[PDB]
DNA sequence: ACGCACGAAGACCAAG
């Protein structure tokens, strides 16, 4: 059952790409060794082949949010908003194995490997939450197959398709944000500012003396000071994204849980940058097998009423024993 | 009963298989998906994944293999090392431990190992056109491949979406179905190229280590 | 040698431990090495503990471990087999680059297992499949199951040598990481991109991940000279 | 909780954008080499996607104030005007390391790399100040999601919404 | 009595 979620990011989305990358003050990525280099944390990019000026399609880096990140985002939304409160209402208590299986699919509850009977597989793969995300000691296959967050861009037309040509952006959708850290002791200006420090002026003097000695030693040639200047690449705000979620053979409860998470999804962030408020977005359209089920007040309407009732009934009858059995603890 | 060439086109990059990706394995997975759709999840997967429209090759010792070559990987771009992690948010875990939702007595998490272990793993992503050759029914193979949405591993995170597929009847001279894990005593004449003896399964599932056997695996395909 | 656990009684010659239960039911494979546990074979139920992070690599859900695996699962055995090459004759250490080059260019003929840990300590030996033919070498690096073909390694080394025979500043045709972790692992470098023919570029893009990992050790400005690794099974036995 | 604060700048706002720029006497940025060029420290701008009157969406630069700058402004206000007066009223002295951690998140450039105990995490994340910002040698997750300073402009309509359209300013604000 | 918890420990080559 296809779900098409159209997402517009209010704030820049920062999915840090692994690796050590460098940039200069002018913005040149990986500058030559002649000029000063500053560390850079680039956004995640997937190499895709795109028709750059027609001709022969060439590989271009497309900034995306990884599919695993959004799989975990959906899981966290479900747990934090519709599952964990439901279990608290029953005063349910989760063991370490059940908690690990629910929140990360970990198998530390019983890593020996547990045999699952066919009746048990039917019972547990139909669980409203644990059926969607498999794992645990059983390592059941989850019913959920989420995709990455591909922006509606000229280079993603071979992945997204031509259905959203009106919302496409032609230029590059990344930028470099420069970040600086200051030594607070270097910004004291009077004994009033140093009053709260136990050593008063002597502690600040010792700190500055040690900083000067370390800086001079490093210049001539351990420990690192607080002053730092670096950069990181983020995907600019306002770009539209298409998110695709699929399920193999869902029950009504699982689709209802998906729709509840979608209703509560905007309260969460995408990728990283929690300190800088990165990843904020608004859902613009949810499409359930070709029909639009998104209203201004969230996913509603008669076409999605059965799923909500089914998931409400499943939540009311939800017990921690199901989680314990799934975790095989 | 008919020589075919199965071609798969990708809409998203697939996970580059570490070992051979067999056409009969994918067909068996799709057939098991059909049986799950009709009956349910309580079926034994091993009772239905042999019901494929492919003829079998049987060697002298009775070892048999489906006539479906391992998929050929031709890369439209260089492979990309995709990084993924796994972690439990320690802030939420600590809050749940405080509020009694989680029953844990350990004072601190251990990111090196245990329930709260951070893990770093990588797998490669490739843009490829999957081509493989098989002996079987064109109509039924095309019908089975119609329901296939993704190719390769890591399907849960949306890797390897199928843009389209095609099944074509080709002359035998183009290529053979023997580019797969052959039985140990497979006849030399039917083998295409050099085959190195290795341990692999001859039937799906190929990941089952109890079913692994000394088999001839093509060196120009692994 | 057929199973990973076969290294115990064949190169370590360790008798089974005491207090082990005897299987008296229908045969079922070991949860670690997939070895059948028939009637009369000594086994032990699975007690891996909460720090076992290899549930995905378990061969079966029988929750039974043979005595050879129990010996393999000892801490002394795990540490000793972090960078170990176990052939029929004995256990060698491939930690050095020269040993890796020798193994991946001039492998031993007999069946052997190749291990390499990607961290401080990992469960490797019971996961590594046996290399039946030296032309198709199966290498277990941490959590990745690698297939290394020595002919491809030799061809890539020759490609690099032809590319950099004249220029004084040696440049790697393909970007490679020893940890197989960088996002540029296996991608063509610039110098290889505008200094290699179409056929050589196609060959470099069509190598297995294991071959990239091996070339990340063998391919440098000054290629290591292959050398035979030193036997280690005496050290492991002494520490056990 | 979502807090939206409306700000009007009495005096011009200057946030230096790193990097060398040049301007001519006329006022043309990065002039042709023929004319005389003078060093220019441009105001920081963030590229944003704006739906102009044409109906199409294009990436445009928007003069903003970084979210890190606003975060440090909030932290410095909190410390210098609320927390530190209380600490001095109760005669509480911070060490130099605690001072640097409160004012910059960490007392040095090397994180510990050792996990924190669960009770310590709960205690810090419930703290009025350390809970909001976090950090420390054991890099803790704070509660404060603080954003940049976006001018109410025609170019920031897709970001901040359309409930402040009456305060929007059309032309260049730089 | 039994399961959980906590620290010491041991493999270690090493580049562009
Ligand atoms: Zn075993």
């Amino acid at each position: 059952m296809q779900i098409e979620v159209l997402i517009r990011n209010i704030t820049p989305i920062f999915s840090a790409a692994p690796g050590s990358y460098y940039v200069s003050l002018d913005g040149t990525i990986n500058p030559p060794q002649g000029a000063s280099r500053f560390p850079l944390t680039r956004a995640r990019t997937m190499t895709v082949v795109a028709e750059t000026g027609d001709g022969v399609a060439k590989a271009v880096p497309l900034p995306i949010v990884p599919g695993n990140t959004m799989r975990n985002l959906l899981r966290r939304t479900m747990l934090k908003d519709v599952i964990e409160p439901a279990l608290r209402d029953k005063s349910a208590q989760l063991s370490i194995g059940a908690y690990a299986t629910a929140y990360a699919g970990n198998s530390s509850g019983n890593p020996d490997g547990v045999p699952s009977s066919f009746d048990e597989i039917v019972t547990m793969r139909a669980h409203p939450f644990l059926g969607l995300f498999g794992g645990g000691p059983r390592m059941l296959q989850g019913r959920l197959m989420v995709d990455s967050l591909y922006p509606i861009h000229q280079f993603s037309q071979r992945i997204i398709g031509s259905d959203y040509i009106n919302d496409s952006i032609k230029g590059g959708i990344t930028e470099i944000v420069w970040t600086r850290r200051n030594d607070p002791i270097l910004q004291l200006g009077s004994p009033d500012d140093a009053a709260v420090i136990e050593g008063g002026a002597q502690a600040a003097n010792d700190w500055i003396t040690s900083l000067l000695a370390t800086t001079k030693a490093k210049k001539g040639k351990n420990g690192r000071g607080l002053k730092a200047f670096n950069a990181h690449e983020v995907v600019i705000a306002g770009v539209k994204w298409l998110w695709r979620i699929n399920v193999d053979r869902p029950s009504e409860s699982q689709i209802g849980l998906i729709l509840l998470a979608l209703n509560k999804l905007a309260n969460q962030r995408i990728a990283g940058g929690h300190a800088k408020d990165y990843g904020r977005f608004v859902i613009e359209d949810v499409i359930l097998d070709g029909e639009s089920v998104w209203t201004p007040s969230g996913v509603s309407g008669q076409a999605t009423e059965q799923f909500f009732d089914a998931i409400a009934e499943a939540l009311d009858g939800m017990t921690s024993s199901e989680f314990e059995q799934f975790a095989a603890s | 009963m008919d020589f075919l060439k199965v071609t798969i086109n990708l809409g998203s990059p697939m996970v580059e298989p570490g070992d051979l990706f067999h056409l009969d394995a994918l067909l068996g997975a799709l057939r098991v998906s059909e049986v799950r759709a009709e009956l349910g999840d309580g079926i034994n997967p091993r009772d239905h994944h042999y019901d494929l429209p492919l003829e079998q090759y049987r060697s002298r010792s009775g070892q048999w293999v489906f006539k479906a070559s391992a998929f050929h990987i031709n890369k439209g771009a260089a492979s990309q090392n995709w990084m993924q992690t796994s972690r439990i948010n320690t802030a939420e875990a600590a809050r749940h431990r405080s509020e009694g939702f989680l029953l844990l007595r350990a004072a601190k998490p251990n990111p090196a190992g245990g329930p709260f272990k951070n893990s770093l793993y990588h797998y490669p992503l490739v843009w490829a056109t999957l081509t493989a050759y098989c002996v079987g029914d064109q109509a039924r193979i095309a019908d089975l491949l119609s329901q296939c949405r993704q190719i390769g591993g890591r399907r849960g995170v949306g890797c390897g979406r199928v843009a389209g597929f095609s099944v074509e009847v080709v002359p035998e001279v183009e290529c053979t179905w023997a580019l797969r894990a052959m039985p140990d005593d497979s006849e030399q004449s039917i083998l295409c190229g050099e085959y190195a003896l290795a341990m692999s399964a001859l039937q799906s599932p190929y990941w089952d280590r109890s079913l692994h056997k000394p088999a001839l695996v093509p060196t120009s395909l692994a | 040698m057929r199973y990973p656990s076969d290294v115990v009684d064949q190169v370590f010659k360790l008798p089974p431990d005491k207090g082990l239960l005897t299987w008296d039911n229908d045969p079922v494979a070991c949860s670690h090495c997939a070895r059948p546990i028939e009637k009369g074979d000594l086994y032990s139920p699975s007690s891996v503990g909460a720090f076992f992070s290899d549930t995905r690599n378990l061969a079966s859900t029988s929750r039974s471990i043979c005595w050879r695996c129990l010996i393999l699962r000892k801490k002394q055995m795990l540490n000793g087999l972090s960078y170990a090459l176990i052939t029929q004759d004995g256990v060698f250490q491939i930690s050095k680059d020269t040993n890796k080059a020798w193994l991946f260019t001039t492998p031993p003929p007999a069946p052997f297992f190749v291990m390499h840990s990607s961290s401080t300590m990992q469960h490797l030996c019971w996961r590594t499949p046996v290399t039946l033919d030296n032309r198709l070498i199966k290498v277990r690096y941490g959590n990745n199951l690698f297939v290394v073909r020595p002919e491809a390694i030799r061809e890539a080394l020759e490609i690099a040598d032809r590319m950099n025979e004249g220029q004084k500043k040696w440049q790697a045709p393909i970007f490679l990481d020893r940890k197989a972790a960088d996002s540029g692992h296996g991608a063509l470098t610039k110098a290889g991109r505008e200094h290699l023919s179409a056929a050589d570029q196609e060959f470099l893009l069509n190598i297995t991940p294991g071959e990239r990992w091996a070339l990340a050790y063998i391919m440098h400005s000054k290629r290591p000279q292959p050398e035979e690794p030193e036997c280690i099974t005496s050290k492991i036995l002494e520490k056990l």
